[PDB]
RNA sequence: UUGACCUCAAAUCAGGUAGGACUACGCGCUAAGCGCAGGAAAAGAAAAUAACCAUGAUUCCCUCAGUAACGUGAAGCGGGAAAAGCUCAAAUUUGAAAUCUGGCAACAUUUCUUUUGUUGUCCGAGUUGUAAUUUCAA
RNA sequence: AUUGGAUAUGCCAUAUAAAGCGCUUUCGAAGAGUCGAGUUGUGCAGCUCUAAAUGGGUGGUCAUCUAA
């Protein structure tokens, strides 16, 4: 049981999610315009971030955006 | 919103506001028939609060019962015979004066899909609900049987537990 | 009226049997869910351990189980119980560490759609 | 050990936790919208009959009059008590408006 | 100085990170005793590095103890008005960037409803005001704080000066006494001061030309944008009396195209210092500070010192200034000048037109109810500033009760004032 | 003290119509009546209709749902 | 018998004039019907579906709570309240929370006409919070209309018994 | 002259539902009479106990205990069986009634050509409030 | 031949989403002809009166619950 269990753990283990076109156009147009650290200053812009995402939303975002 | 307003209105009940509209009101429900349909409950925010949404399949009657059982049972008994295809949710006191105390009542029909459908009422189809005010079941029957928890609140008694080793 | 204890033996047995379906049923995991160990209120028993109802909200959250997946592995939640003392909660955030010890939870499918 | 002990005894050694407040707890305790919102329908709704002969009894500095009227009415000194300093509020209250 | 100090490597990499490597000479004599854990008596004065005086050596004793939240605090800072409290507040939280030392502020005015909240999951660095602390300690169940080990006091003679007398004695009290370090820190050496050492300090301690316009609240801010636009070219540097007041208004000024630096940067204070000295080295510029943040800073040559918000300490106010001075005076405060005839200090007033003023009113209003950040700071910037104006020291001078509401909030940004509890 | 009198009514043995009073209403609040802070989600553009939105997209795609260009054009 | 001040202060509604000029400004103003918004929708949909920024709308508020709530965020600028709501309790208030937060309100005919406003059959009250920065002035010229024509007209009618 | 809403009506209009019987066990009103259910019913997640190192919905069994209380006659605790928790009303979605019944048209599906749904569209319900979120354990 | 809950796998998946737990210089609504009081009949019911907001209930100022 214990065996059979961990190894479909690693068959499911892929938890970690790809962007879309949406979200990648999102994300990248407010990095050129702002940079890729100050995710701060990213979440004050309302004119780009019209959703209006904390830089919490924009860091996994762009964490994401590599994978 | 306005519902908070509606209720602590409600609890001024010889204020001059209230005492005006209790007294028309009761003489434009006495002109009616003892059990009439209402298009729109009376107290809104008292319905809302024990139950009822305005949506298909939730009925108000309105009920006189002589006054001086109580009065509240005897509204949600009387009005679950005349509309016989409904459940009866809950009732509340709207009005009364010398002679009578009025109640509405809330009722759901059983057999509509927009209750068959609601996960919230859903419940009330099962027909272990059947007539739940001729039970006793409703909330001022619950109270009615001094149904609560506490120490305010019969086979059991006059048994011989006789057991098989003894 | 005399109530009388024929089926005595016959609701021991129908007893037994409702364990096994429940085991048949979820034979992997223990027919029964852990419980806390609580000192019962009064002069006279204080000094006893019995088993209690759930465990506490302090209790789960010093042992790392939060109050939502504590329900779906079998650890029962008390809302009214508290700790008064330290003694409890250091006895029984200990009984949940061996609890989940001894746990083997089994994963399962989760939808991974296949756009972002 | 995955397994609970059933009797006996344990450490006497007793080391007190201070628990904080419970949300039930805190029932009872006004709001600034429902202050706002009780008096307004106060002021909309006017005033029962005997709070009405309260306030005139007040008004004439017959206190000991007006507070057996509202014990009898209501039925507590407790709630007389109330009564009679929320309408002795009333009628500052009017009286600089009016 | 920061090397030769034992301080942990995470104290240490904070260091360098939130400012400089030296050690002042009021650090220099209070780090070694207050490390070894003796009592510090301490006589320094405004802005001589105090604040890392008794805040590394304290998160030192907080690592080295092993401190959990669950074990409720073992610091406790005493600070007599809000702005100190949360500049110290600002620096504990560079200084516990690497920790894992939960740290908390608990100020009068702020949310108690909340704050017992956060109490309760256990504070170890606890930054106070005297009036708050007392209400949290005997009114609230769930804090530990039976665990305590150190105790600061910041600026002491401020603190018998505001009027908590009585509050420390009862303080005193409740707080443990057993084997507990305290640090009192006064520049003034009063009898009462002393009798505030004896009755806390353990035995053998260790001894260590004005001008103004009188403008009404409405038009406080508008009159000032106008003023600046006029004098764009001038080296400016403007007054506040709240960190969150300064946010907004350099927050506002850049989103209308007329930039202004400032020192509240983001509580970074190596950011602080950065613009600072960028602006000593600009011959031309404009910068929006408060007074803690300016307190203990050489101010540079500017030609115009803007005093937009009142300021905490008229005594001290008086020899800060000891180019041209300015003083934005309310018609309500007019009374505030009689302290300066009290004082015997020379002054002018100086009178603006009504048609000059750049009425931007329905324009500024527009903005912060359209933006929503806007909005945010506008609303804490408001509720700062009351907060500040509550707690002066000067009741007779700086009443509240006698302050209109309506008009301050036109000045922020509002058509109504917003609710905001006191 | 008491001096255990009997009041001149003890038991121990106007303007039915008054104009309306404005206790309360008669000065203006000035400021609103909740401290609760704004949320982001009114000065965004609605997650309602976005919700909406790609629902409605999804049928398009799938065809459940006749576009308006094809729509129009039916109608012809 | 005798109504008291609180329900009699509805018998005193808006006139002809003003009642006409504030629909005027309500009409351009109505909210979106189910059948436009879905179209709305669809065009955006469509738009997102084959290949891909508004501006924030501009409507009437409607609805007892949602307005009783507006007043109260001292947002509404001109509240218009019916003057035959069956139960009367749900409006009796608003008169005097009107009045205590500051905000212009009237008593306008029949529950209708405002209901038709917004695609409704009835609607209790209405409130306008925001309009479109070319309809200030009228806004403003309503409002003061209704200042003068409702409440400095009556007023002193407000408070005493009616019938 | 027209229209909108409101209130009251009519129809052998469409779709439903109620009654009567059984009643061992259930729950009520007042053994009997009367009313109403189910495969169980009722009760049920504390306006509950306690005075302790505290306990923790309900029901049932043992014990408490023929004790206390005022011949009647328990209950807290303790041992066991079984264990499961939740839903609203009251806070503006207000940058968008996001909610739902029905008709019609397709499609799918079946203990089943008998069942049960999906999608699209149109009307109706609903802002005097249908969804989402929240239930004090927060 | 009818179906249970699972498992493996295929195809779809409206995720621009929805949660749990970190934090708070921000907030935190809680059920009335009811509770309660006076009096009659069998806790409940009748009738007269009729509330409150750290309030109200129930126990020993404290504890403990949070009704309608």
């Amino acid at each position: 049981l214990e065996e059979e269990a961990v190894k479909k753990a690693a068959r499911q283990s892929n938890k970690m999610l790809p962007l879309s076109a949406f979200e990648h156009a999102y994300i990248q147009r407010l990095i050129n315009k702002y940079g890729t650290e100050d995710f701060e200053s990213m979440a004050k812009d309302v004119k780009l971030n019209s959703k209006l995402f904390n830089g919490s939303k924009l860091k996994n975002l762009y964490i994401r955006m590599k994978a | 919103g306005a519902y908070k307003y509606l209720e602590e209105l409600a609890k001024k009940k010889q204020s001059d506001v209230n005492l005006f509209l209790s007294r028309v009101r009761a003489w434009e429900y006495r002109q009616m028939n003892v059990i009439h349909r209402a298009s729109r409950p009376s107290r809104p925010d008292k319905a809302r609060r024990l139950g009822y949404k305005a949506k298909q399949g939730y009925v108000i009657y309105r009920i006189r019962v002589r006054r001086g059982r109580s009065a509240r049972c005897t509204a949600e008994e009387r009005v679950g015979r005349y509309c016989s295809n409904l459940r009866v949710l809950n009732s509340y006191w709207v009005n009364q004066d010398a002679t009578y105390k009025f109640f509405e009542v809330i009722l759901v029909d059983p057999s509509h899909k927009a209750i068959r459908r609601d996960p919230r009422i859903n419940w009330i189809v099962n027909p272990v609900h059947k007539h739940r005010e001729s039970r006793g079941l409703t909330s001022i029957g619950k109270k009615s049987r001094g149904i609560g928890k506490g120490h305010r609140f019969w086979l059991r008694h006059n048994t011989l537990s006789l057991r098989r080793y003894r | 009226y005399v109530k009388t204890w024929f089926n005595q033996p016959g609701r021991k047995l129908r007893r037994r049997q409702a364990r096994q379906t429940k085991a048949a049923k979820i034979a992997p995991r223990p027919v029964e869910a852990i419980r806390p160990a609580v000192k019962p209120p009064t002069i006279r028993y204080n000094m006893k351990v019995r088993a209690g109802r759930g465990f506490t909200l302090e209790e789960l959250k010093a042992a790392g189980v939060s109050r939502r997946v504590a329900s779906t592995i079998g650890i029962p939640v008390d809302h009214r119980r508290r700790n008064r003392s330290e003694e409890s909660l250091q006895r029984n955030v200990e009984r949940i560490k061996v609890y989940l010890a001894h746990l083997i939870v089994f994963p399962r499918k989760a939808g991974q759609p296949k756009k972002g | 050990a995955p397994g609970l002990v059933v009797g006996l005894n344990k450490g006497k050694t007793l080391t007190k936790r201070q628990l904080p407040e419970r949300p039930s707890r805190r029932k009872g305790h006004l709001s600034k919208r429902t202050a706002f919102v009780r008096s307004i329908v106060r002021e909309v709704a006017g005033f029962a009959p005997y709070e009405r002969r309260v306030m005139e009894l007040i008004r004439n500095s017959q206190d000991k009059r007006a507070r057996k009227l509202a014990k009898k009415r209501l039925g507590t000194l407790k709630r007389a008590k109330g009564k009679i300093e929320e309408l002795t509020s009333v009628i500052q209250s009017s009286r600089l408006a009016h | 100085k920061f090397s030769d100090l034992q301080l942990s490597e995470n104290i240490q990499k904070a260091i360098k990170e939130m400012g400089f490597e030296t050690m002042t000479e009021i650090q220099k004599r209070s780090i070694p005793p207050l490390l070894a854990g003796r009592d510090v008596l301490g006589a320094a004065k405004t802005g001589s590095g105090k604040t890392l005086a008794f805040l590394i050596p304290t998160i030192e004793m907080l690592y080295a103890l092993k401190f959990k939240p669950r074990n409720g605090t073992g610091v406790i800072i005493i600070s007599p008005t809000r702005e100190l409290a949360l500049q110290i507040f600002g620096v504990a939280k560079e200084l516990l960037k690497y920790h894992h030392q939960t740290f908390g502020i608990v100020i009068g005015g702020a949310n108690r409803r909340a704050e017992a909240d956060k109490l309760v999951k256990g504070v170890n660095l606890l930054v106070a005001t005297p009036g708050r602390l007392l209400d949290h300690l005997q009114n609230t169940k769930g804090f530990v704080f039976r665990n305590l080990r150190s105790l600061v006091i910041d600026e002491a003679d401020r603190i018998l000066e505001i009027g908590f007398e009585d509050e420390m004695r009862q303080i005193m009290k409740i707080l443990p006494s057993e084997n507990r370090q305290t640090l009192l820190f006064s520049a003034t050496q009063t009898t009462k001061v002393e009798d505030l050492a004896r009755i806390s300090l353990k035995p053998g301690p260790l001894y260590v030309e004005q001008g103004y316009v009188v403008v009404d609240s409405d038009k406080r801010f508008l009159l000032l944008f106008s003023f600046l636009k006029r004098n764009l070219k001038k080296k400016v540097i403007v007054f506040m009396s709240s960190c969150a007041s300064v946010k907004y208004m350099a927050e506002l000024l850049n989103y209308i195209d007329l930039p202004v630096l400032d020192l509240h940067g983001k509580q970074k204070q190596q950011r602080r210092t950065n613009t600072f000295f960028e602006f000593c080295n600009a011959e031309k510029g404009i910068l929006l500070c408060t007074n803690v943040a300016a307190r203990g800073l050489d101010i540079p040559a500017v030609d115009w010192i803007v005093q937009y918000d009142p300021p905490d300490d008229p005594r001290d106010y008086i020899h800060r200034v000891g180019g041209k001075s300015l003083m934005f005076l309310a018609p309500s405060e007019l009374g505030f000048l009689r302290y300066l005839k009290t004082a015997k200090v020379s002054l002018n007033e100086f009178e603006f037109p009504a048609n000059k003023v750049a009425n931007v009113q329905s324009q500024l209003e527009k903005l912060v109810s359209k933006n929503y950040y806007l909005q945010q700071s506008a609303k804490d910037g408001y509720r700062s500033y009351l907060q500040a104006y509550a707690s002066y020291s000067l009741k007779s001078i700086f009443d509240i009760n006698k302050l209109d509401l309506a008009k301050v909030a036109k000045s922020f940004g509002f058509a109504h004032p917003p609710n905001v509890n006191i | 003290e008491i001096d255990a009198g009997y009041s001149s009514d003890s038991s121990t043995e106007f303007d039915p119509y008054p104009d309306y009073d404005d206790f309360f209403t008669n000065t203006v609040r000035e400021t609103p009546l909740s401290s609760a802070p704004e949320p982001k989600r009114r000065f965004a553009p609605s997650k309602h209709e976005q919700k909406r939105i790609l629902q409605l997209a999804y049928a398009i795609r799938k065809g459940r749902i006749l576009t308006s260009e094809q729509r129009a054009e039916r109608e012809r | 018998l005798k109504v008291p001040p609180a329900i009699a202060q509805f018998q005193k509604t808006l006139d002809k004039n003003t009642a006409t000029q504030v629909f005027k400004l309500l009409n351009k103003y109505r909210p979106e019907t189910a059948a436009e918004k879905k179209q709305r929708l669809v065009a955006e949909a469509e738009a997102v579906a084959n290949g891909k920024v508004s501006k924030k709308p501009y409507n009437v508020k409607y609805g007892l709570n949602h307005v009783v709530a507006l007043i109260e965020a001292k947002k509404a600028k001109l509240v218009l309240i019916a003057s035959d709501v069956d139960p009367i309790e749900l409006v009796v208030f608003l008169p005097a929370l009107c009045k205590k937060m500051g905000v212009p309100y009237a008593i306008v005919k029949n529950k209708a006409r405002l209901g038709t406003v917004i695609h409704q059959k009835t609607a209790a009250v209405l409130a306008v919070t925001e309009v479109r920065e070319e309809d200030k002035n009228e806004l403003a010229s309503i409002v003061s209309a209704v200042d003068a024509n409702f409440s400095a007209k009556y007023d002193e009618s407000r408070r005493k018994w009616g019938g």
